[PDB]
DNA sequence: CTGACAGCTGCCTGGAGACTAGGGAGTAATCCCCTTGGCGGTTAAAAC
DNA sequence: GTTTTAACCGCCAAGGGGATTACTCCCTAGTCTCCAGGCAGCTGTCAG
């Protein structure tokens, strides 16, 4: 596993802003949306990493994810808890 | 025949804004999300409804992001969205 | 043998919400009406979420709720909206939206 | 150049496996009897 | 196979009450019951605040409605002690 | 299924696979109808 | 040329920008809405002040940003709507 | 012998385990985890009281003021994250 | 009586810069926010025993809250320092 | 003049000392549910 | 509009975790008792 950022593709970001309401979108966009979701995913993912150390186990379920984004601020309904 | 610049734009905004379905492939997703586990921890197994939540976690956040960066924008007498905007909406934010 | 919400004349469960209050490690004691109140209150909130759940519903020519339509109901009602501002509702999409200035 | 780089000899790739030794036997002894032969992998490093 | 207590039946009920002939779907209703537990522990993490300002050992339907005052906006905090101090009338009332 | 390799009268299976199927396709691939020659089939197998 | 020396001023400098006794006659003014007869601790008002200045300085730090993101130097009330619509408190 | 002293400390693990105890936080409280707690506590007041004496040094003064504690909390980028939504009263802002 | 870490303060100062002081808006602060981070470690905590189902708060969730909360350089700090306190409390 | 450190006072409370009930380790043991290196298609989302 | 390729789906296999439920059982808190020390706070004193 390397290089993997890139798996965030370039119409995906474009699917993203048109939701979000974007027109048009310059050509240096991409590249700041990878670092930003690298940035964020990185945080929640460790995060989630202490607490599933915590329970001793070594399997990331749903509800340490709903914990992590609960703590960081963002919490998420659906997933339990 | 050719639409003219910005009606596709729009008309694929109106699609993608009726829909709730998630816009990221879930196997590329599935392997950034082992591969930034892989340095904090090796050997971590992820349910797959975890994987689901962080990728419906990271969609939210990023169209929110697009909403604000789209605001940025507007602002300043423009259209297209520049990495400018989105830093300033970051900055705005209370991150970095 | 008569329950507490039967008396209390709500539908959510007293004694639950009394036996979470006692676990949940929030104070020594619990007090007899604060179950009651807590109840009340929740099946307040519920009620008006799903109030305009329905209505989404049925402006969407769907019986049945889905996550969509409560998304709708929270984003549009401005009250709910600000009590669940920090909160992401799986499968909710959003509002649909566009600015007037990108518009032809 | 042979005084500047040295290659290992190809009769070397056999030596080193019982497989091919038994392969070359068997694959010459069948075109000294005149026949063509098929041989099916698994593994496509394999048919390097 | 063991007990996961849940809102459903009770987020069921009210919804039937008021509206009478909507449904919910599965994920629908793990919402709502994650709303409810959000809310739930909302309230009572701000009522033992409360009563921890106060040196107060006990949580009564005093901070229970405090907590909803600070918490709910306006008009729905409003309504939600209405319906609160309504409920706990008619429980004592039923003794 | 297509492929049609009756010119050839012998077959030899570098390894086994797991599947007798496969083997039996593979087989089958030369020794269809209209194959005017006898097949042979070799298999090779590592002691131990 | 002031206005560097006055910012340089005012960023050295710790005390309260907001005069007090205004500052204290608006807090009572809208605090009369809200209860009858309201008694105030000055601790509380002191309080009241600092956080409202923190909160008002970083508004409009946000709104030189947006401004600045604009190409201009003025502020504008457009800068202050987008500075609160993007921080969320809109 | 304090328990405090004991463990090695400064600051006092009996009162921080009576306001565990005390406090609804759980129903029992280990013996270890006060310990830990005061360790935790006492390492981040060391930092912070050394940045902020070291601005003070930067100053010329021999008396910590607010002012040099936000110079020190907001100059630490650790510090500052772990504080960023903290007004600090008449601590001021940081130079710019 | 009002209880304070204004002491613990002073001595944790006297003990990094002996000859510095502190003044009593500034130990205020020092008050403020060491209260500040006792409950949200101590919040963290109670959250981690809920969430497992533990009756007990013990220094394993007094760690993982410090991991969860603290940002990295002073998070790896505090567990090293909380780590050796615990270490020379056990073996007395 | 004026905040801050210190010597001293009075007091609450944390340090010893005992039982001990049970919350939290050991010990099966069941079962689901994968798990991953190498392969071969097959388009429809990507890419240009 | 025209061309690339990668989700992804299906083999192919042998076993391998490793959450779970249930049993037992024993260190370590909790509660109680008693007593002396850490500490809140007071003003005196002194540098700024």
């Amino acid at each position: 596993l390397r290089d993997n950022i890139q798996g965030i593709t370039k119409p995906a970001i474009r699917r993203l802003a048109r939701r979000g309401g974007v027109k048009r979108i310059s050509g240096l966009i991409y590249e700041e949306t990878r670092g930003v979701l690298k940035v964020f995913l990185e945080n929640v993912i460790r995060d989630a990493v202490t607490y599933t150390e915590h329970a001793k186990r070594k399997t990331v379920t749903a509800m340490d994810v709903v914990y992590a984004l609960k703590r960081q601020g963002r919490t998420l309904y659906g997933f339990g808890g | 025949h050719r639409y003219r610049p910005g009606t596709v734009a729009l008309r694929e905004i109106r699609r993608y804004q009726k829909s709730t379905e998630l816009l990221i492939r879930k196997l590329p997703f599935q392997r950034l999300v082992r591969e930034i586990a892989q340095d904090f921890k090796t050997d971590l197994r992820f349910q797959s409804s975890a994987v689901m939540a962080l990728q419906e976690a990271s969609e939210a956040y990023l169209v929110a992001l697009f909403e604000d960066t789209n605001l940025c924008a507007i602002h300043a007498k423009r259209v297209t969205i520049m990495p400018k905007d989105i830093q300033l909406a970051r900055r705005i934010r209370g991150e970095r | 043998a008569k329950t507490r919400s039967s008396r209390a004349g709500l539908q959510f469960p007293v004694g639950r919400v009394h036996r979470l209050l006692r676990k949940g490690n929030y104070a020594e004691r619990v007090g007899a009406g604060a179950p009651v109140y807590l109840a009340a209150v929740l099946e307040y909130l519920t009620a008006e979420i799903l109030e305009l759940a329905g209505n989404a519903a049925r402006d969407n020519k769907k019986t049945r709720i889905i996550p969509r339509h409560l998304q709708l109901a929270v984003r549009n009602d401005e009250e709910l909206n600000k009590l669940l501002g920090r909160v992401t509702i799986a499968q909710g999409g959003v509002l649909p939206n566009i600015q007037s200035v990108l518009l032809p | 150049c042979n005084m500047r780089t040295q290659f290992p000899d190809l009769r070397l790739i056999q030596y080193d496996c019982g497989k091919l030794q038994t392969l070359a036997v068997l694959l010459r002894q069948l075109k000294a009897e005149g026949h063509r032969v098929l041989i099916f992998t698994q593994m496509t490093r394999m048919l390097d | 196979k063991t007990r996961k207590e849940s809102y459903a039946i009770y987020v069921y009920k009210v919804l039937k009450q008021v509206h009478p002939d909507t449904g919910i779907s599965s994920k629908a209703m793990s919402i709502m019951n994650s709303f409810v537990n959000d809310v739930f522990e909302r309230i009572a993490g701000e009522a033992s605040r409360l009563a921890h300002y106060n040196k107060r050992s006990t949580i009564t339907s005093r901070e229970i409605q405090t907590a909803v005052r600070l918490l709910l906006p306006g008009e729905l905090a409003k309504h939600a002690v209405s319906e609160g101090t309504k409920a706990v009338t008619k429980y004592t009332s039923a003794k | 299924v297509g492929v049609n390799l009756t010119g050839a009268d012998t077959v030899v299976f570098y390894d086994s696979d797991w599947n007798p199927t496969m083997d039996a396709q593979a087989q089958d691939r030369c020794h269809r109808i209209g194959q005017t020659r006898d097949v042979h089939i070799y298999r090779l197998i590592s002691e131990r």
